[PDB]
């Protein structure tokens, strides 16, 4: 089986999920977590479900839980493939944090959108110019891409 | 003109400028004292980044100022 | 075992890497796809053979069962080889040992070098080839 | 080696104990009597197995991210 911090996470994952976050393991690995993420209130995201992958490397947690969107999304720091940059999924990764924080770190980035710090360099520079055509966009794709999917 | 640019070591060299000197020839004058391509390059002065094209004046940069010297890196 | 997506991922940043001397290449086919199904390859046809110095444009296919199963490759660039479809430029998996007897920690770099491999093997290094440049339909 | 520098500049002991509980924030269970902890000079304590992998990798406590060299 599992390392025990694996089975006590998803447990607790389980038994109280992270609100506005769906996350459940895969029948047939523990290790990778099916994730649906509402689009927070007052975003230009708001009335979206996006869908999330999360898998848990071998050496974790001295390595971070890797995570992608499987939805396509506008935002500054999600590519087209998905990649999320996000400074506690990289360099500023800990041992001592958990599924559930970087669950709400993403979710919180959804609501809190950074074109300083680009990913996709086209959208940051949009967020930057042209912040509420930016906003636009990213509602218009929520419709395309977040709704019934 | 002499301003000082200071690397994130604490490194301060001193260059000869004008106040209509451009961003483009500081960089330029800070490659032939330290050997550092201008692509590699950000200067910054009171927070606030200094682009190319521009000009020394623009920012208000006034003679002994401090300008800061770190990398140019392709984005995160 | 191997999450697909994630497995992708790291192909595309080697890919991007580039390895050893560039005599196998791939990429994503269009990098907006967000299922990573859709790859191309390259291979430069190796010395003492009738491939030699030529550029083969490949696609390959990495499916909902990746790297579980192996992925399906074709030839675009016309080559006589066994194991290739003379109208297709399909490669039969039977044929290539890497597809025949495929382990999830391969790749598409590893499809790639046995193929280029395969084409320094006695059976093909002498096959007549087309003119360069020519693709099936 | 990195385990020098870990040793210089952090405290290797047993636990002492015996609902008000100190847990061990890499493997999430207890520290229980007897087990060897290891404190870091920001005053955090962790499992001396746990917190070893991690500052093979790294010279910060995994809590408040604090070099474990840090001085003044
Ligand atoms: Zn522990
Ligand atoms: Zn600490």
């Amino acid at each position: 089986g599992l390392p025990r911090r694996i089975i006590k996470e998803t447990q607790r994952l389980l038994a109280e999920p992270v609100p506005g976050i769906k996350a459940e393991p895969d029948e047939s690995n523990a290790r990778y977590f099916h994730v649906v993420i509402a689009g927070p209130q007052d975003s230009p995201f708001e009335g979206g479900t996006f869908k999330l992958e999360l898998f848990l490397p071998e050496e974790y947690p001295m390595a971070a839980p890797k995570v992608r969107f499987m939805t396509k999304i506008y935002h500054p720091n999600v590519d087209k493939l998905g990649r999320i940059k996000l400074d506690i999924l990289t360099d500023q990764w800990s041992p001592a944090l958990q599924i559930r924080t970087v669950l709400l770190s993403i979710q919180a980035l959804l609501s809190a959108p950074n074109p300083d710090d680009p990913l996709a360099n086209d959208v940051a520079e949009q967020w930057k110019t042209n912040e509420a055509q930016a906003i636009e966009t990213a509602r218009a794709w929520t419709r395309l891409y977040a709704m019934n999917n | 003109m002499q301003i000082f640019v200071k690397t994130l070591t604490g490194k301060t060299i001193t260059l000869e400028v004008e106040p209509s000197d451009t961003i483009e020839n500081v960089k330029a004058k800070i490659q032939d004292k330290e050997g550092i391509p201008p692509d590699q390059q950000r200067l910054i002065f009171a927070g606030k980044q200094l682009e190319d094209g521009r000009t020394l004046s623009d920012y208000n940069i006034q003679k002994e100022s401090t300008l800061h010297l770190v990398l140019r890196l392709r984005g995160g | 075992k191997v999450p697909r997506n994630f497995r992708l991922l790291e192909e595309l940043e080697e890919g991007q890497k580039g390895v050893g001397d560039g005599t196998v290449a791939w990429g994503l086919e269009d990098d907006e796809d967000m299922t990573l199904t859709r790859w191309t390859g390259m291979i430069i046809g190796p010395p003492r053979t009738n491939y030699e110095n030529r550029i083969y444009s490949l696609k390959v296919e990495c499916g909902p069962k990746y790297p579980e199963a192996p992925p399906s490759v074709r030839f675009v660039t016309k080559i006589n080889m066994n194991g290739i479809n003379n109208s297709s430029g399909m490669v039969d998996a039977r044929s290539i040992p890497v597809l025949a007897k495929w382990q999830n920690s391969y790749s598409i770099k590893v499809v790639l070098q046995e193929l280029r491999r395969l084409m320094m093997s006695k059976e093909n290094m002498k096959l007549p080839q087309p003119p360069e440049g020519q693709t099936y339909n | 080696a990195v385990q020098n520098t870990i040793e210089r500049f952090t405290f290797p002991h047993k636990y002492k104990k015996d609902d008000t509980d100190e847990k061990c924030t890499i493997c999430l269970s207890m520290l229980e009597d007897g087990e060897d902890v290891r404190r870091l000079p920001c005053m955090h304590l962790f499992h001396q197995l746990c917190v070893d992998q991690w500052l093979a990798m790294s010279k910060k406590c995994p809590i408040c991210r604090v070099d474990i060299e840090t001085q003044l």
